[PDB]
């Protein structure tokens, strides 16, 4: 139960600095209103998680 | 389209805002706030320009002190700007917008108003999960004034 | 950057602004430097027109113009180059051979220790095909530094 | 009281952009390395 | 075992990416409405509830209040007691609850 | 020599005259243990930290001087003043900006004066006592509306019921024991009267109301 | 104040022996120039703290705005925006529902659960059932992920 | 993990058996380009959680407050 809880991923902010791509892409991007469907999990930012498309040149040790 | 409208209930000033209403009709009196810049900005230039024609050929106005003169211009167009914003809502639209509102709920008073977009909703699993206002929380209900008609 | 290496998350974070400094600041020169020559500075670019057609020259001109940036921005794949060579070196040297064969006692019994490991290369390997991987090596380094100078 | 004074708010900047958080720190270290650059010339002229 | 193992349900697709590890796509992905679309269409639906479904509310809260209890001894004390009286399967065929 | 000294001076004055008028020119121990202990001025009492403040900022200060004493660009654009070509005039503000931005330096030290730490993960592993925690901790959480509503809802509904409480009491007194043992007992269950015994009614055994 | 002297060695004169004599002096005149700094700051640094002072009620005004609004429903703190396209959203839904479906093998020790056999001895025989083949894993609604 | 119901023997995370290894990133710019690490101040609370203040508007408005 406490490992499959742990898979659930956490909320990981977009805005990154770190890695040259994004520091560069990230000026471009337009910053959209993100509405509220109602739920408290609206994935609004990328996923905590080693295997997620926008997290994977994160070093999660 | 986030706007407050006052509508004349007869002797009654009553209180409604855009998001009660269809977002059919929610485009149409957008559009007419949108033109009030353009008739104001508009009549500036005009309020400005036969300003500036008559304190120059005018030789009454051009024999006087600069800051008497500027204060004319001045004064000439904000006025044709406001006076241009009143010939814009008076000749159709302050009506049209009220004939828009149509069907729409309204309020003796504006606290009263809510916005729709910041109203508290769930997904109610006995509905397939549409959204709803009866949340687990509501008590009584909205109980609003009247539907406005015009 | 070594003494940068507290400061942050990232290492190379300075040298990342760095690079964009860089890059907007120099593009910027040529532009600062038109406004500085006036409404004339197309005659600062080609000189004097040819044709009496303002349409013909117009065309002229948008070439001088853009022959005026290129000069400047096409220099940014010397940059490039010098960033793939350095990688380039950086990949052989991370992938470099090192064994249990070369560790002095070593206690990673399970990394190929008690395994058969033969292989179909040279044989008298350190006489061969060693010194033929560091032959390499020297050109991996020896050409990156004649390309990054 | 007008919007203008709302770019003070760091509490809810997750919610617009979150880049305020980062940025800071490259200025912060730019400052750094001038100080030891420029301090180093204009103080070495003494000699 | 290794540490780093998990079963997984429904299809994935791996990045062949130097390097790197992820899920690049996951296969036969659609994409509904954009958050504003879905905004849109709540709104309508918050509307007509805001504007004609609010009379007779405060009777079908209570239903759904005594609905919410443990045993169904105390729901029917609490139709007799906070509803005026109402039935248990007549209140339940309200709320949808009744096949 | 600072104030502070000085201060402590004052206070010292009656032991400065048992130390170093009686202990410090006797022998032996007490001798020896006054001469060491001596009130007066310090030997070696440089405070270096304030040292190292004072050169920091002298040397950041005449820094300072340099990045701020820049030409103005907006001076350079009419080509009127003291510059006509200045290619990198685009570059004149950066300096100062960035020292200017040094004013926060240690306004803005750390990641929890950059943001609400509450809402950011780090928090949870201090309030956890430095413990790691998965990195999903923050989304796993019981509403604090319950926790807090629910804790006020009990503790309203006990005072009811101890009102309640109290009228089944006394109505279950004048009960007789036959009643009080055949309601609310199993239908198979046959009454047989036990011994009159004498057992106090106590509500609260402590004294308490 | 005066200092107690064990008078255990006879100090240097001073008109012989002066800088020996000078430090304390020196010392005591730099605290001097920085209190006539402290002084003179008087004003700047009140200045700028009464301006603060002023600041505070406009941001009081401002919070208000910020988060009742306009007509007290809620201002631009109930707003939210995000870089994410559409792809990039419903990428991180099914992402969701997949970790919601991704489970670990063997699941937990058997050796902690009931035993079959002491089942039998305290006077339950247990009924031996057959694995469900023939339910399908799925994920949740949206607002459970 | 030792408090969450994991016994550990041995240390560190040199896995002497089948496992996979982490090792440290290499200090050179070439993998110090690709990564970087984990910052524990970008795992945030969803801003879904400022939405139940529309709870509080709603309870003053409805107590005339
Ligand atoms: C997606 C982004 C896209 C854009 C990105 C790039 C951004 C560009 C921004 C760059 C900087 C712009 C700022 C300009 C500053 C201007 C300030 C100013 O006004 O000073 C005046 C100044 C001229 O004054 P001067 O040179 O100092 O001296 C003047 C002499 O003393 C005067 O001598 P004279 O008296 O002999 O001259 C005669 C007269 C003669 O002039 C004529 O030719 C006359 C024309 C005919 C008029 C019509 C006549 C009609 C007649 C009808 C007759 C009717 C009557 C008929 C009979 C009726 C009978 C009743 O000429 C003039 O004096 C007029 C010159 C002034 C023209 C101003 C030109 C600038 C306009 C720019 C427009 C856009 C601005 C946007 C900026 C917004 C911020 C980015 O203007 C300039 O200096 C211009 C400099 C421009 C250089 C910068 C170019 C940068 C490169 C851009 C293109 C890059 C291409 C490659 C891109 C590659 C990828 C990166
Ligand atoms: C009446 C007549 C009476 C006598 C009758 C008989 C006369 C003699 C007939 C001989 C019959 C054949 C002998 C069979 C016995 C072999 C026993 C043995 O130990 O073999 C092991 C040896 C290693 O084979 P293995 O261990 O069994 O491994 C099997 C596979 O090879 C493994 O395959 P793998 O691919 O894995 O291996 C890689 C391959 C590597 O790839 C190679 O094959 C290397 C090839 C590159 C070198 C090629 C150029 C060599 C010539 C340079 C000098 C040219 C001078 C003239 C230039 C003219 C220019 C136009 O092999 C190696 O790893 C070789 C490393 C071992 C040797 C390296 C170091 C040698 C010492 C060098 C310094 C010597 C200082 C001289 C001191 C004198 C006293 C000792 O076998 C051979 O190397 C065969 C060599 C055959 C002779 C070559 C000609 C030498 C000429 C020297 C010229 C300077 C002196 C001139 C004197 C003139 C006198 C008239
Ligand atoms: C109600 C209250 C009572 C009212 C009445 C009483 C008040 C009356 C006035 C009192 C005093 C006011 C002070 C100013 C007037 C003084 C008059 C004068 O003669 O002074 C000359 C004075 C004499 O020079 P100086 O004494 O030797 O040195 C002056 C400074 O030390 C340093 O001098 P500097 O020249 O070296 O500084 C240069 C710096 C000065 O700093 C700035 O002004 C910041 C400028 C940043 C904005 C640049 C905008 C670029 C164009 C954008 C166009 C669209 C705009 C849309 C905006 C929408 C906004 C969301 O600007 C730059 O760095 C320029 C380079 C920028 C980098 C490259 C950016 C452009 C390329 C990138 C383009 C990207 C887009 C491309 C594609 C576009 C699409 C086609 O120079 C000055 O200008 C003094 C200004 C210094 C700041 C004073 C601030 C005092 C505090 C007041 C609060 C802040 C007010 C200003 C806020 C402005 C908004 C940020
Ligand atoms: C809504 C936005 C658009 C507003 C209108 C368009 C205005 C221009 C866009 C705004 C630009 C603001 C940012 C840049 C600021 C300027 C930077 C700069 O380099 O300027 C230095 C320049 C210096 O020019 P200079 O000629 O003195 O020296 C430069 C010499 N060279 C070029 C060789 C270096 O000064 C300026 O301000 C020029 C820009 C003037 C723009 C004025 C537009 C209106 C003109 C007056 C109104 C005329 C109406 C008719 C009058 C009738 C008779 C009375
Ligand atoms: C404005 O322009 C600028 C300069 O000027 C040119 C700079 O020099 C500089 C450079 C900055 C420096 C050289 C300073 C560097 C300082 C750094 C890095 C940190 C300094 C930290 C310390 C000195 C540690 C101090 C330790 C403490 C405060 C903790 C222990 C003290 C305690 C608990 C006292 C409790 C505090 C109070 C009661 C507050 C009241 C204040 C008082 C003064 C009361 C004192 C009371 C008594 C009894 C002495 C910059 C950046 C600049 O922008
Ligand atoms: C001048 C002539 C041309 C230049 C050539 C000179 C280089 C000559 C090389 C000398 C090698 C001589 C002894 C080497 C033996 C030790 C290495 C070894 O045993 O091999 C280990 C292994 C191969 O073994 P296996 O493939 O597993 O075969 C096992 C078969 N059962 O090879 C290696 O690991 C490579 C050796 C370690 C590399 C260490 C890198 C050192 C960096 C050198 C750069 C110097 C920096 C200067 C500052």
């Amino acid at each position: 139960a406490t490992r499959w809880y742990g898979r659930q991923p956490g909320h990981l902010l977009r805005a990154d600095t770190y890695w040259i791509p994004n520091l560069v892409s990230q000026r471009f991007a337009k910053h959209q209103p993100a509405h509220w469907d109602g739920t408290q999990n609206m994935p609004i930012f990328r996923l905590a998680d080693p295997k997620h498309k926008d997290s994977y040149m994160v070093q999660f040790r | 389209s986030n706007i407050f409208l006052e509508l004349q209930d007869g002797d009654k000033t009553v209180y409604t805002h855009t998001s009660l209403i269809e977002e059919s009709k929610q485009e149409q009196i957008q559009a007419i706030y949108d033109k009030v810049p353009q008739w104001t900005n508009g009549g500036r230039f005009l309020g400005f320009w036969l300003s500036m024609e008559a304190v120059n050929r005018v030789q009454s106005v051009a024999k006087l002190p600069i800051y008497y003169r500027a204060g004319i211009v001045a004064t000439s167009t904000l006025l044709g700007g406001l006076v241009s914003s009143l010939v814009f809502w008076k000749s159709g639209n302050e009506n049209q917008v009220a004939k828009l509102a149509n069907g729409a709920p309204v309020y003796l008073k504006k606290w009263e108003v809510p916005e729709l977009s910041k109203l508290y909703f769930f997904l109610d699993d006995d509905n397939n999960f549409k959204p709803s206002l009866n949340h687990h929380a509501v008590t009584q209900g909205r109980q609003y004034y009247k539907i406005y008609q015009h | 950057h070594g003494w940068t290496s507290m400061l942050s998350h990232a290492v190379l974070l300075l040298s990342c602004y760095s690079i964009i400094i860089m890059f907007l600041f120099i593009l910027g020169m040529p532009t600062l430097l038109l406004y500085d020559f006036g409404i004339f500075f197309l005659a600062y670019l080609k000189g004097a027109g040819k044709y009496i057609s303002s349409v013909a020259e117009m065309m002229f001109d948008y070439t001088a113009c853009l022959v005026f940036y290129i000069r400047i921005l096409a220099q940014w794949i010397r940059v490039v180059l010098m960033v793939v060579t350095f990688i380039s070196l950086s990949h052989y040297v991370s992938d470099f051979d090192i064994t249990n064969s070369a560790l002095i006692g070593s206690e990673n019994q399970s990394d190929s220790m008690n395994e058969l490991n033969t292989n179909f290369s040279m044989t008298y390997y350190i006489l061969t095909v060693l010194p033929g991987k560091f032959i390499y090596w020297i050109y991996e380094i020896l050409h990156t530094f004649f390309v990054v100078c | 009281i007008l919007d203008y004074l709302f770019l003070l708010d760091l509490n809810d900047d997750l919610t617009r952009k979150a880049v305020f958080e980062q940025v800071i720190i490259f200025i912060f270290i730019y400052c750094t390395m001038n100080f030891l650059a420029w301090s180093t010339v204009v103080e070495l002229i003494w000699p | 075992m290794q540490n780093t193992t998990n079963i997984v349900h429904v299809p994935v697709h791996m990045g062949h990416t130097h390097y790197f590890d992820y899920i690049d796509s996951f296969p036969k992905l659609k994409e509904g409405p954009t958050l504003e679309e879905n905004h849109i269409t709540n709104q309508k639906i918050l509307r007509e509830q805001l504007i004609s479904g609010q009379q007779g509310l405060e009777q079908n809260l209570c239903l759904r209040n005594c609905f919410k209890l443990s045993q169904k001894r105390y729901i029917e004390f609490c139709l007799d007691r906070k509803c005026g009286g109402a039935d248990f399967q007549r209140a339940a065929t309200i709320l949808g609850y009744t096949k | 020599m600072n104030p502070i000294q000085k201060a402590w001076l004052k206070i010292l004055e009656p032991v400065s005259y048992v130390i170093n008028e009686k202990m410090a020119k006797r022998t032996g121990i007490i001798g020896k243990l006054g001469r060491f202990f001596a009130i007066g001025p310090r030997e070696y009492g440089v405070h270096p930290i304030n040292r190292m403040f004072i050169f920091m900022n002298r040397k950041y200060m005449a820094f300072q001087a340099v990045a701020l004493h820049r030409y103005s660009f907006v001076k350079s654009l009419t080509h009127n003043g003291f510059h006509m070509l200045r290619v990198f005039r685009h570059f004149a503000f950066v300096l100062p900006a960035t020292v200017l931005a040094g004013l926060g330096l240690f306004v803005y030290w750390g990641d929890d004066n950059k943001c609400y730490s509450p809402d950011r993960f780090p928090y949870l592993k201090k309030r956890a006592g430095d413990m790691a925690l998965p990195l999903n901790s923050l989304n796993q959480r019981t509403s604090a509306h319950y926790i807090e509503i629910n804790a006020i809802y009990g503790a309203e509904m006990m005072k009811r019921y101890h009102k309640v409480w109290e009228n089944i009491i006394e109505e279950r007194s004048k009960a007789t024991d036959q009643e009080k043992k055949t309601r609310y007992a199993h239908p198979s269950y046959q009454y047989s009267p036990l011994p009159v015994v004498s057992i106090p009614n106590v509500l609260n055994p402590l004294n308490l109301q | 104040p005066k200092i107690v002297n064990p008078q255990l060695w006879p100090n240097p004169n001073k008109l012989r022996f002066a800088d020996l004599y000078k430090y304390q002096g020196v010392e005591m005149k730099k605290i001097n120039d920085s209190i006539k700094n402290y002084k003179a700051a008087k004003f700047y640094i009140g200045g700028i703290l009464g301006g603060c002072l002023v600041f505070k009620f406009f941001i009081d005004a401002a919070v208000d705005k910020y988060i009742f609004g306009e007509n007290g429903n809620g201002g631009k703190f109930l707003e939210m925006q995000t870089i994410n396209s559409n792809y990039d959203y419903y990428y991180n839904r099914q992402f969701q529902r997949m970790r919601y479906l991704t489970e670990d093998p063997a699941g937990d020790d058997p050796l902690q659960k009931t035993k079959d056999e002491h089942l039998v001895d305290l006077g339950f025989i247990p009924k031996v059932f057959g694995a469900n083949v023939e339910v399908r894993k799925r994920a949740p609604h949206d607002k459970y992920l | 993990t030792l408090r969450a119901g994991k016994n550990i023997e041995g240390s560190g995370q040199v896995h002497f058996g089948y496992h996979d290894q982490k090792w440290g990133m290499p200090a050179i710019p070439m993998f110090q380009l690709m990564y970087y690490e984990l910052p524990g101040n970008s795992i945030v609370v969803n801003p879904c959680r400022n939405q139940n203040y529309r709870l509080y508007f709603e309870m003053r408005k409805k107590l005339g407050i």
